[PDB]
Order: structure tokens, then C-alpha cells, then sequence
């Protein structure tokens, strides 16, 4: 199980108690100097109890955590600064959410001494509520609580899970590179194709450039498969019919013979005569018929080639 | 000379300029003095059965019939039968005129007649755990409960519906959703009052 959209996110930053004394006025398991009212004797043992809810325009006395609610160990004494502990995480509290991140939430932080026996049950030091409206983001709020006599720091953000965006951690976007798509995740959830790729899905493959229109296709980018009859790179020269020697073509299949070349295949010589010089003794050719020639031979001269 | 006439003996023909008249030697397919007239090969030619002739130089094209293709027009073309499916284009061979089909987009074989499987590719188009669906020429995605389009990439917004009641803060959630009940409600849908 354990889905998750996201998550909201709470670190104490600072607690500031030179009296070390509970929100009643009472020390902190000391006694009272005589003059002045100063605490004497053991520092209060600092632990912080979250609880996040529904937004309310009424902040409530009672009710569920409906969004979650944690709290961490004893982190400091009466006073004691956090902001610059890297690594440390047991002043961090998380709470994920498996709904659409409603934006709207009231959050109630609360500071409280750990008992020192077993018998006795804590008290609380401070106790801070906040409703407000917060987006997801990777940048901290600071908060700070400072009415009372002790007063406390702490900071807040929402964290979308991976394939997650939008202000509810709702919109997804999965970046693939298959049959069915070749796309990234921007910082929105929108998809951008990969180079090569267009469409919506970035699965319909960009051809080889000057890929002919009509005549040409890609199943992959950069390639030009050409329909039945036709050929070259960019596939815009139609194929001649197979067989054909010295004929080209404006449509596949054809056989347009180039000069003095006949028949359907253009593989028959119409100039014989003009190709081989067959004639010989100043004999003089003349194209009777395709791949062939028939000599008309000076006086003296007889035979196919004019000889004597 | 044959100089004095720009054009003497026109098609392939080479002048003779002989003392008692201007001579012309000719490529085969031509005849006459200069060699302007065509030979009709057509009279001689092979295209037969309804075929029209149109002459060439040594050389004639078969105008061909619907149902016939090639050089003499002497073989009929497949694809007059109609052996492609629909949405693929029918072309014929010059030499033996069996027809060639050319697939649309979902379809494959000879005949073009054959679904693809887009499901049997190695991918699932389908996001969140969804189920590939194969569609004759196509594929389709079941969804889970909670997610649609095409692909289960929207998460559904089952609040739209409102059915939080009395001012409760709907929550939307995979397959269904919470209604958190303003103070002095209670209920699943925050219906029952005090
Ligand atoms: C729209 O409102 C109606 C009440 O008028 C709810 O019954 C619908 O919720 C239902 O369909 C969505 C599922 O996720 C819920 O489990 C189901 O109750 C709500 O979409
Ligand atoms: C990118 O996503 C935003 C939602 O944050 C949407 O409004 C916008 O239309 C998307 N981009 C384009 C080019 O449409
Ligand atoms: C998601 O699928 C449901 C089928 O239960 C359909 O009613 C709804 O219109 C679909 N949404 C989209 C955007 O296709
Ligand atoms: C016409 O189509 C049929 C099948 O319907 C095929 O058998 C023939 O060869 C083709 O000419
Ligand atoms: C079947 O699949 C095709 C893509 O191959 C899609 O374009 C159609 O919408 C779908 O029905
Ligand atoms: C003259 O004779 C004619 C028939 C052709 O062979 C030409 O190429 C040549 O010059
Ligand atoms: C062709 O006829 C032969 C007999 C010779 O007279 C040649 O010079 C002419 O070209
Ligand atoms: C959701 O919770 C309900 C009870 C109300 O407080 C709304 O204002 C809030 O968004
Ligand atoms: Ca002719
Ligand atoms: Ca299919
Ligand atoms: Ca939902």
C-alpha cells in the first residue's frame, strides 16, 4: 500500500526559554528564586507535537488531525538554535497525503516538557496555531511563534511525490521512451518530446529532412521509407520498370528511353551505326532495324562489312 | 553546306551534302527525307484485348485497362479485387501484377487484414497499474477506479459531485473521497446533524 501524493513538511528551527517555565508560570521542575522570580534548577526537555487539519475560519478546541500528525523527541533544553544543523532530522516532522493537496490547511505546533518522572504526565510549554493557504514547492515558510514568554521557530513546505505537480500534487506526468512515447516532464507536469518525436504522445517519428510528403514515411527519426514504386533519399524519384536500361521515368514502373534507344525496355540501339562503326572501306551504315545495321559497301567492296 | 539550313535531317539524322542532293542518315524509328515522320509501331505492336496504343520512338505504351497492368497490358492487376483491407493503399506489380498492400497504422500481413497487438509489444501504454486492452486495429487502457483517459493519467475528481453536505471540506481521493464535517456534524457524507 502507503500511496502518496505528497507530502507536508515541518522542521523546528529555533526555541528561545531563558525562564525555562511552562505556559502555567511554573518552572520547569525548578524552584523559584526568592528575589527577582528567576527558575532555578534543570532546564525544560523541549519536544514538539504537530497537527495538521482542515482549514478552518474557526479554529477549533477539539477535533481529528485530520491530515495527519507527528512529533518529535526531546530536541533542546530551554533554549537552542536548529537552522544550522545539516543532517539532523529528529527536529523534522512529515505527513504525507494520499488526497488532491486541498491548499487550504490549519496547523497547530506545540512545545512541551518531558516529565521527569513516571508518575507525572508532561505539560506544555507553548502552543502555536496557524491556518493559512500554502502551494507546493520546494522553499520553506518560516513561522514564527513569539506572543508568549517562550517563543519558537519553525518552517513549513509541501513536497509533490515524483510524477506528481500542480497545486494538488494531482497532475502526473511519467517520463517514457517506448513504442508508446518519447517525451520528458517539465517543471509543470507538461510532457516535451524527446528530439526526433512530435505529436501529443511524441510517438509520431520526424523524418529525414526533405523526406518527400507524399511518397515517404518514418517508423524512426531521421529515416524516409518510400512507398511501392519509389526511391532516393528523400523517396521522390519513382522507380523505372525493372528491366529497363537506358529509360527513366516520371511515374514508377515506367521506361522513357533516352536518346537513340528503342524498344519497351529501351535496351535495343537505335543508331547501331553511329555506336559501332561497323561499316569498313568507307562503307556507309544505315540503322535498318534495332541492334541492327545494314552497310551499302563502295563499288569493289561486298559482305555486311564492305570487305573487297 | 548543310550549314546554311539550321535544321536538316531533324531526329538523330546526319546531313550528306552530296553534289547532286542533300542526303540524311537516320536513327531506326524514323523515315522520310529528313526523317520526321514516326513509324507507327503500334501497327506491329503487342498491346492487345483493349489496350490503346500510343506510338513511341521504336517503342509503344499499352494504355491499360482497369482490370489489367504491365508492359503489354497482357496480365490483369490483384488489386482490382479488392484483396487489401480498408485503409491500405493497393498498389500492383509491373511484372506479375499481384497486388501490394501497404498496412495503415494498427494493421499488418500480406493482406493487411491482421489486428496488431499492441499489447504484445513490451510496453504497457497504461499508467497506474492500468490494464492494456487490445482493439481490433488498435488498443485500449482499463483504468482503475479513480483514473481515465486514455492512458489513466487523470486522477478522477470525485468531489465534483459534491456530495459533502453541510459546508464539509471535500477531499479527493484515489477511487473515492472524505468529507470532513464542519463543527456540529457527523455522518460519511456530514448529513446528520448535532
Ligand atoms: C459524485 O457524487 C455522488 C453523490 O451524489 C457520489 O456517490 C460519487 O462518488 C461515487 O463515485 C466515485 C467513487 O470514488 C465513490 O466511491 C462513489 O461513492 C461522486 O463522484
Ligand atoms: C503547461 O501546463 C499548464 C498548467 O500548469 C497549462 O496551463 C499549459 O497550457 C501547458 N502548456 C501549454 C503550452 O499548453
Ligand atoms: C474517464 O473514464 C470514464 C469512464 O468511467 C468516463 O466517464 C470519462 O469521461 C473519462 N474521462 C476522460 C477525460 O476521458
Ligand atoms: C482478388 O481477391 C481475392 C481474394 O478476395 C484473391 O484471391 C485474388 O487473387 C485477387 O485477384
Ligand atoms: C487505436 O489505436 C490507434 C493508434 O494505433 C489510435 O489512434 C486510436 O485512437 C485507437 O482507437
Ligand atoms: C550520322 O549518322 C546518323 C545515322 C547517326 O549515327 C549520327 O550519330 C551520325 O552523326
Ligand atoms: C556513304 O556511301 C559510301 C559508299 C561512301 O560514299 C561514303 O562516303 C558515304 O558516306
Ligand atoms: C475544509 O474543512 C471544512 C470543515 C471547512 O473548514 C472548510 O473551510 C475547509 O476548507
Ligand atoms: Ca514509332
Ligand atoms: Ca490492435
Ligand atoms: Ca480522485
Amino acid at each position: 500500500a502507503d500511496p502518496r501524493l505528497g507530502q507536508f513538511e515541518l522542521e523546528i528551527l529555533s526555541m528561545q526559554n531563558v525562564n525555562g517555565e511552562l505556559q502555567n508560570g511554573n518552572c520547569c521542575g525548578g524552584a523559584r528564586n526568592p528575589g527577582d522570580r528567576k527558575c532555578t534548577g534543570d532546564e525544560c526537555n523541549t519536544y514538539f507535537k504537530v497537527c495538521l487539519k482542515e482549514y478552518q475560519s474557526r479554529v477549533r478546541a477539539g477535533g481529528p488531525c485530520s491530515f495527519g500528525s507527528g512529533s518529535t523527541p526531546v530536541i533542546g533544553g530551554n533554549t537552542f538554535n536548529l537552522k544550522a544543523s545539516r543532517g539532523n532530522d529528529r527536529n523534522r516532522i512529515v505527513l504525507p497525503f494520499s488526497f488532491a493537496w486541498p491548499r487550504s490547511y490549519t496547523l497547530l505546533v506545540e512545545a512541551w516538557d518531558s516529565s521527569n518522572d513516571t508518575i507525572q504526565p508532561d505539560s506544555i510549554i507553548e502552543k502555536a496555531s496557524h491556518s493559512g493557504m500554502i502551494n507546493p514547492s520546494r522553499q520553506w515558510q518560516t513561522l514564527k511563534q513569539n506572543t508568549g514568554i517562550a517563543h519558537f521557530e519553525y518552517r513549513i513546505r509541501v513536497t509533490c511525490d515524483d510524477h506528481y505537480y500542480g497545486f494538488g500534487c494531482n497532475k502526473f506526468c511519467r517520463p517514457r521512451d517506448d513504442f508508446f512515447g518519447h517525451y520528458a516532464c517539465d517543471q509543470n507536469g507538461n510532457k516535451t518530446c524527446m528530439e526526433g518525436w512530435m505529436g501529443p504522445e511524441c510517438n509520431k517519428a520526424i523524418c529525414r529532412q526533405g523526406c518527400s510528403p507524399k511518397h515517404g514515411s518514418c517508423k524512426l527519426p531521421g529515416d524516409c521509407r518510400c512507398q511501392y514504386g519509389w526511391q532516393g533519399l528523400y523517396c521522390d524519384k519513382c522507380i523505372p520498370h525493372p528491366g529497363c536500361v537506358h529509360g527513366t521515368c516520371n511515374e514508377p514502373w515506367q521506361c522513357l528511353c533516352e536518346t537513340n534507344w528503342g524498344g519497351q525496355l529501351c535496351d535495343k540501339d537505335l543508331n547501331y551505326c553511329g555506336t559501332h562503326q561497323p561499316c569498313l572501306n568507307r562503307g556507309t551504315c544505315s540503322n535498318t532495324g534495332p541492334d541492327k545495321y545494314q552497310c551499302s559497301c563502295p563499288e569493289g567492296y561486298s559482305g555486311p562489312n564492305c570487305e573487297a | 553546306e548543310c550549314q546554311l539550313m539550321p535544321n536538316a535531317c531533324q531526329n538523330g539524322g546526319t546531313c550528306h551534302n552530296s553534289h547532286g542532293g542533300y542526303n540524311c542518315v537516320c536513327v531506326n524509328g524514323w523515315t522520310g527525307e529528313d526523317c520526321s515522320e514516326n513509324i507507327d509501331d503500334c501497327a506491329s505492336a503487342a498491346c492487345f484485348q483493349g489496350a490503346t496504343c500510343h506510338d513511341r520512338v521504336a517503342s509503344f505504351y499499352c494504355e491499360c485497362p482497369h482490370g489489367r497492368t504491365g508492359l503489354l497490358c497482357h496480365l490483369n492487376d490483384a488489386c482490382i479485387s479488392n484483396p487489401c483491407n480498408e485503409g491500405s493503399n493497393c498498389d500492383t506489380n509491373p511484372v506479375n501484377g499481384k497486388a501490394i498492400c501497404t498496412c495503415p497504422s494498427g494493421y499488418t500481413g500480406p493482406a493487411c487484414s491482421q489486428d496488431v497487438d499492441e499489447c504484445a509489444l513490451g510496453a504497457n501504454p497504461c499508467e497506474h497499474a492500468g490494464k492494456c486492452l487490445n482493439t481490433l486495429g488498435s488498443f485500449e487502457c482499463q483504468c482503475l477506479q479513480g483514473y481515465t483517459g486514455p492512458r489513466c493519467e487523470i486522477d478522477v475528481n470525485e468531489c465534483i459531485s459534491n456530495p459533502c453536505q453541510n459546508d464539509a471540506t471535500c477531499l479527493d481521493q484515489i477511487g473515492e473521497f472524505q468529507c470532513i464535517c464542519m463543527p456540529g456534524y457527523e455522518g460519511v457524507y456530514c448529513e446528520s446533524g448535532r
